[PDB]
């Protein structure tokens, strides 16, 4: 027997007007899947007495800010904990309702501070209230969980075998002044860029993605790690194009395209799909795509490598998607797909479902977004067994192919360079002098030492 | 085999461009959308009594991958250049989008349509006549659409298919 809704809101029974479910059950746990409900019913199920629901807690705490503010959530979980009484009945209620519920709200508080501490870093009064609440919790059964929460808060307030030998080509260790596309070793370009891109991939948090906040006016405040990651990717595509169209001599430009395809081959080996696609985007750009005299002189083996990479992107990433699903970490996924799927999930589904005239929060929409962020995180756990080279790393971090130019200015310059080096038919192909005073022959993509 | 039209949606981010394609594909009376499945971007339609398949590419959310536009744009035969009627910057960006499409396709006459989307109850800053004037200057159709009511969505897409057929 539970108290009245007039005294305790979470006692109100379930109905089609306050909670609705999906036909299926949690695959591994046999728990019903909540489709929609009121904030009171979602909070009740977040801290349910019958069973624990880690998947729902994980989903809720990731995606709740679209329908409930952090202050309002804390107020709701404090209310839930403060259970009033409605002998045999009283002793059973304390053990089958009050004790399990109070423990579940403490697990929520613990999951919140551990995995979503940003809410507290961003609102110091929210933490003041959490600490005040956690102070008022009493009981021998609670002390274990209350100490753990305090231990996390204070920790949050404070803040393998041998890898392969680093590969060198024309540029030697320490001689950063000569580092360039053709002087650094194609294997080391790909490894050092895979390390940068892997770290950029791993720094992106769900707080930057949930709510499509990277597309909104405050995207620079709310999605900074995602945008640094996209901007590096964009910079490498532009650098690859620049290298190509600024090599005016055909023989040297054939050598440039060929080396970039070797860097692609190594990105494929390393499962760096962001890198693979940086190269495919450069090759399919307007200035590079049209360079028929350059691509004709490219070895067939390399044409086929580039062609298979291009095909990953075809038919809405069909082959990319299957290839990613089949490989295991470490890998660097292409983020763009995730971004489009989160946006369209949020924009293509309603925030609310209406049942018998009452508004219900659409939780399934949120679950679908938490499914995408979970898949992003599964690839963020494993690092590459590759040694960092601090000078090569720095060279790629500081590439600035655009310079002080704006996007239009620069991409028009690249396109006008393309038309100059390979004019539009029936204009004859001019000749241009060499710019490289070192050998153009590649060392290959096979390691030089065992 | 029925004809398949590869369409590409292009436009500014942050102004609800994804609604145009989501509303086309979605059956009205079903508001449940899953961008993960093939059926979410492929639709069988009958335009002027001739059945065809529309394959629509909308990279909504990947605007910062500015060096991937050429790649994505090259997949298309027809383009929907979309702006929000409540955002003048998105309208002003159309000129460059079109210029890239022309460059990518290596053609001054690429099947294209100008779409003005009413994405929310924010105030209109782009008058119908401004967009109708711009569309005329390029020699292309202008369609206004409502993201809330589905008004104009089918006309935008069907007008593009007719532009491709009459190319
Ligand atoms: O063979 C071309 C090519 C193929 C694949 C990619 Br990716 C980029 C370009 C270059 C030469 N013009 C035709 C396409």
């Amino acid at each position: 027997r539970l108290p009245s809704a007039d005294v305790y809101r979470f006692a109100e029974p379930d109905s089609e007007e306050n909670i609705i479910f999906e036909e299926n059950m949690q695959p591994k746990a046999g728990i019903p899947i909540i489709k929609a409900g009121t904030v009171i019913k979602l909070i009740e199920r977040l801290t349910y007495h019958m069973y624990a629901d880690p998947n729902f807690v994980r989903t809720f705490l990731t995606t709740y800010r679209s329908f409930c503010k952090p202050q309002e959530l804390l107020s709701l979980i404090i209310e839930r904990f403060e259970i009033p009484e409605p002998s045999a009945e009283l002793k059973r209620f304390r053990k089958e309702y009050i004790q399990p519920v109070q423990l579940r709200v403490l697990n929520v508080c613990r999951h919140w501070v551990e995995h979503h501490f940003y809410d507290f870093e961003r609102d110091a009064y929210l933490l003041q209230r959490m600490e005040e609440f956690i102070g008022t919790v009493r009981g021998k059964a609670m002390k274990k969980w209350v100490e753990s929460i305090t231990k996390i808060i204070q920790r949050k307030k404070i803040a393998q075998s041998s890898p392969p030998t680093v590969e060198w080509h024309i540029s030697r260790p320490g001689h950063i002044e000569t580092f360039d596309l053709l002087t650094l070793h194609p294997i080391e370009i790909a490894r050092q860029l895979t390390l940068l891109e892997s770290d950029l991939y791993r720094a992106v948090q769900p707080s930057e993605l949930v709510g499509s906040v990277w597309t909104k006016e405050d995207k620079e405040i709310n999605s900074p790690n995602l945008l640094k990651m996209i901007r590096h990717t964009t910079n490498l595509t532009l650098w690859f194009e620049k290298c190509i169209v600024e090599t005016e001599n055909l023989e040297e430009r054939v050598a440039v395209v060929s080396r970039i395809i070797e860097i692609l081959q190594v990105f494929q080996e390393l499962n760096n799909f962001n890198g693979v696609l940086e190269v495919v985007s450069a090759m399919n750009s307007s200035p590079v795509y049209r360079l028929d005299h350059t691509f004709e002189q490219i070895p067939s083996r390399q044409k086929k490598i580039l062609e298979e990479a291009h095909e990953l992107s075809e038919d809405h990433y069909k082959k990319y998607l299957a290839k990613l699903r089949s490989i295991n970490p470490p890998c660097v996924p292409f983020f763009g797909i995730y971004l489009t799927n989160i946006l369209k999930t949020e924009e293509g589904n309603p925030e609310v479902l209406k049942r018998h005239g009452k508004e219900l929060i659409n939780f399934s929409k949120r679950r679908k977004v938490a499914e995408i962020t979970g898949e992003i995180q599964q690839y963020q756990n494993q690092p590459y067994c590759l040694r960092v080279e601090s000078d090569i790393k720095r060279f790629f971090e500081n590439l600035n192919p655009m310079g002080n130019s704006m996007e239009k200015e620069f991409t028009d310059y690249l396109f006008n360079k393309s038309l100059e080096i390979e004019p539009r038919n029936p204009k004859p192909l001019p000749r241009f002098p060499k710019k490289y005073s070192y050998p153009l022959k590649s060392p290959g993509v096979r390691p030089s030492n065992p | 085999h029925m004809t398949e039209y590869k369409l590409v949606v292009v436009g500014a981010g942050g102004v609800g461009k994804s609604a145009l394609t989501i509303q086309l594909i979605q059956n009205h009376f079903v508001d449940e959308y899953d961008p993960t499945i093939e059926d979410s971007y492929r639709k069988q339609v009958v335009i002027d009594g001739e059945t065809c398949l529309l394959d629509i590419l909308d990279t909504a959310g990947q605007e910062e991958y500015s060096a991937m536009r050429d790649q994505y744009m090259r997949t298309g035969e027809g383009f929907l250049c979309v702006f929000a009627i409540n955002n003048t910057k998105s309208f002003e960006d159309i000129h460059q989008y079109r210029e890239q499409i022309k460059r990518v396709k290596d053609s001054d006459d690429v099947p294209m349509v100008l779409v003005g989307n009413k994405c929310d109850l924010a105030a209109r800053t782009v008058e119908s006549r401004q967009a109708q004037d711009l569309a005329r200057s390029y020699g292309i159709p202008y369609i206004e659409t409502s993201a809330k009511t589905r008004q104009g969505v089918e006309d935008a897409f069907y007008t593009l298919v007719r532009e491709i057929r009459q190319h």
